């Protein structure tokens, strides 16, 4: 959720395309093996068309959440039954965009926050000088 | 604990409070005088 992957060489060897796209998804650390596209491939070694195919097989699915070329598309990881989700990947200027949460954004902003809150909180209480006559005063 | 520290501070000016509140013949002289205007014009002079 955290890191970027970008193979800009990918894009050289190939061109950066639609179908391109899904296998530069493939091609990224973010990608698993132990999905369907890669027994899909393997099986071919030995796009409609392809989600036509994904309805026959069961397992894990990675499918095309949108095209804006030649630039952006979401990339949706689902789990099919209906048919769940999982996570949803950006594909924006030839790099793979981690889904990063909901939850944990949230998490990294009231952890920003916190924290200078306390530096400041810190550094301005070590200033005042108090005499019960004067209560606090700053010297 | 700031909070706890602050209600300290707020005794010790409770207890200035109260501090503050609990701080905030004849004939002698006529023969003294006698003499005394005696001496001092020097009148005498003889």
């Amino acid at each position: 959720d955290e890191l970027q992957w970008k193979s800009p060489e990918w894009i050289q060897v190939f061109g950066l395309r639609t179908e391109n796209v899904l296998d530069y998804f493939a091609e990224s650390p973010f990608f698993d093996k132990t999905s369907n596209n890669q027994v899909i491939k393997m099986q071919r070694q030995f796009y409609m068309q392809l989600e036509e195919e994904l309805m026959k097989l069961d397992g894990t699915e990675y499918v095309l959440s949108s095209v804006r070329e030649p630039d952006f598309w979401v990339i949706r990881k689902q789990r099919r039954t209906e048919i769940i989700p999982l996570q949803d990947y950006y594909i924006i200027g030839a790099n793979i965009y981690q889904s990063p949460t909901i939850f944990k954004i949230v998490q990294s902003r009231l952890m920003s926050t916190s924290y200078h809150l306390n530096s400041t909180l810190e550094s301005l209480y070590d200033l005042i000088e108090f005499q019960p006559s004067q209560g606090v005063h700053y010297k | 604990t700031m909070q706890l520290i602050k209600n300290v501070q707020d005794l010790l000016i409770l207890t200035r409070s109260i501090k503050e509140k609990w701080l905030l013949d004849e004939k002698q002289i006529e023969e003294l005088l006698d003499n005394c205007i005696e001496t001092f014009v020097a009148e005498k002079t003889t």
